[PDB]
């Protein structure tokens, strides 16, 4: 059977904010919508382009599932991705934990079903990712649509 | 390409479960729909994601995709679910529909066809013309298979049959038309239509000659 | 407040470029992914083409790839088919359906198509509307004596038997279309060999959309 809880965080999400708790030198300009696809077998699909350097990166990932609802990995099991709703609705806030480009990172990015940001939400956001240690800046993110 | 394979027909009583599958390689890797379609109406959904069930449509009806095939079962099958029932899947960009299953719930006792050869007419020929017209009628369940032979050798072309349609006598009747020119007609020596109605086959044939 | 409903159907010619169209009720169509599935008359089901809610992401048959086009627009709320190059393949049929796991807060990888419309009728042929062309079917202790009507573009048709004399033995059946892009169709009655011996037999055509009545008459066509 396929997880409710998978199949509830499908579809169109606005990536809107990104803490941290490392400096992320690549920055993109624009991100487009991301899109989760929930496979069966309980796995998800996740596609995002990010508009960097006047250039659109066109992202493919896949979270496998694990005996943990909540706990997904990805990149070969090189990050774990913990998938929490907020208490704001049409939120969800995704927490990585692991290791990319050989350096290891904690991210926490905040999703929502509407490109309106919520300060609420933020508030929300912040407090959580400060909870978990990630206490740098707090990128909200320009929403593009295309390239 | 990627192809779903059901049986093209199925039989029950009322009451006795009904059992339509779907074949192909990788489902149970990939989710199957199922759609009911009755006689005459647009397709129903009756079961989504293998197993799951869209509302209003009454527990009877259930679903199942083990290893590389996947089955819709219909308990306590009444007139009501008479209909061809299609499974769906996607594959390679593409979404692939099934054959389709015609399911019958025996009510009638069976009909052996009835089948009527008609040659070429006269004029029709003078016209430049042929046609070779087939008949069939008083036939139940209502599934029939139309086979044309030139000399005993397959015809596969210039041949277009019906779908069954109920009758008065609440049997069903089809036709099949071969077309070929007037050199193809008196070129060959008989010509034979040949029809099976389960597992019975009745055929006729004709000649170019009175 | 029938949720979709399609339009553009009719008939055409092979050379022709018709767009058929689906208008939308109870949701928007830049919330579904939207796809087009035909049906033949007496086939089976089979899926055109889609369009993600992402309206970026398009697919169709290889059958129709390159000669069809599928686009919507979110403000008409209306999604629409651009059917170009016409075959006699393409007639058929044609509904527009909802992915219902292609939503924007739900997105399986499981196409369901939970609405369907009523669909819209497509007919591919560069005729006009034509009339029968009505020939005998002679009998050869009873008889079946038959008409074959053929080569008959508009749709409706109608048969009749000695101007309605016979009533009983007579079954006239459904018609079906050719690669020629024209009806044909027949009908017979079975009769008492000893009528036929005597009593005469003619058939009543009626094909109403061209303006044409043709009449029969049925007989050994010994020789
Ligand atoms: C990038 O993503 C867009 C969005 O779907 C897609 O159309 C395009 O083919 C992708 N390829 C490029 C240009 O990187
Ligand atoms: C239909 O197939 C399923 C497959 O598991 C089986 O459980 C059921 O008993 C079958 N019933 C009939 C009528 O064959």
């Amino acid at each position: 059977a396929l997880g409710k809880d998978t199949v509830a965080v499908s579809g169109k999400w606005y990536l809107k904010a990104m803490t941290a708790d490392q400096e992320v030198p690549e920055k993109p300009d624009s991100v487009t919508p991301m899109i989760l696809k929930a496979q069966k077998g309980g796995n998800l699909e996740a596609k995002i382009t990010m508009l960097t350097n006047g250039q659109c990166q066109n992202i493919t990932v896949v979270l496998h599932k694990t005996s943990e609802p909540g706990k997904y990995t990805a990149y070969e099991g090189q990050r774990v991705v913990f998938i929490q709703p907020s208490p704001v609705r049409d939120h969800y806030i995704l927490y990585c934990e692991g290791e990319l480009h050989g350096r290891q990172i904690r991210m926490a990015k905040l999703l929502g079903r509407d490109p309106e940001q919520s300060q609420e939400a933020l508030e929300d956001f912040r407090e959580f990712s400060r909870a978990k240690g990630l206490n740098q800046e707090i990128l909200e993110l320009a929403q593009s649509e295309t390239c | 390409s990627y192809e779903l394979t059901q049986p093209p027909s199925v039989s029950v009583s009322p009451g006795q479960t009904a059992n339509i599958t779907c074949s192909g390689d990788k489902l149970g890797d990939k989710f199957t729909s199922w759609y009911q379609q009755r006689p005459g109406q647009s397709p129903v959904l009756v079961i989504y994601q293998d197993i799951e069930r869209p509302s209003g449509i009454p527990e009877r009806f259930s679903g199942s995709n083990s290893g590389n095939t996947a089955t819709l079962t219909i308990s306590g099958t009444q007139a009501l679910d008479e209909a061809d029932y299609y499974c769906q899947a996607w594959d390679t960009s593409t979404v692939v529909f099934g054959g389709g299953t015609r399911l019958t719930v025996l009510g009638q006792p069976k009909a052996n066809p009835t089948v009527t050869l008609f040659p070429p007419s006269s004029e029709e020929l003078q016209a430049n013309k042929a046609t070779l017209v087939c008949l069939i009628s008083d036939f139940y369940p209502g599934a029939v298979t139309v086979a044309w032979k030139a000399d005993g050798s397959p015809v596969k072309a210039g041949v277009e049959t019906t779908k069954p349609s109920k009758q008065s006598n609440n049997k069903y009747a089809a036709s099949s038309y071969l077309s070929l020119t007037p050199e193809q007609w008196k070129s060959h020596r008989s010509y034979s239509c040949q029809v099976t109605h389960e597992g019975s086959t009745v055929e006729k044939t004709v000649a170019p000659t009175e | 407040q029938v949720q979709l409903v399609e339009s553009g159907g009719g008939v055409v010619q092979p050379g022709s470029s018709l767009r058929l169209s689906c208008a939308v009720s109870g949701f928007t169509v830049r919330s579904y992914g939207m796809h087009w599935v035909r049906q033949a008359p007496g086939k089976g089901l089979e899926w055109v083409a889609l369009i993600l809610f992402d309206g970026t992401t398009k697919h169709y048959a290889d059958s129709v790839k390159g000669r069809f086009t599928i686009s919507r627009d979110n403000s008409k709320d209306t999604l629409y088919l651009q059917m170009t190059s016409l075959g006699a393949e393409d007639t058929a049929m044609y509904y527009c359906v909802r992915d219902f796991n292609q939503f924007v807060k739900r997105f399986v990888d499981g196409p369901a198509f939970d609405l369907w419309g009523q669909g819209t009728r497509v007919t591919v042929s560069s005729a006009s509307t034509k009339g029968p062309s009505v020939f005998p079917l002679a009998p050869s202790g009873t008889a079946a004596l038959g008409c074959l009507v053929k080569d008959y573009f508009p749709e409706p048709v109608t048969v009749s038997w000695n101007s309605g004399a016979l009533t009983s033995g007579v079954h006239t059946f459904p018609a079906v279309l050719q690669s020629s892009g024209l009806y044909s169709l027949s009908s017979v009655v079975t009769v008492p060999s000893s009528s036929l011996g005597t009593q005469t037999y003619i058939c009543n055509v009626n094909h109403k959309p061209s303006n044409t009545k043709v009449d029969k008459k049925v007989e050994p066509k010994s020789c």
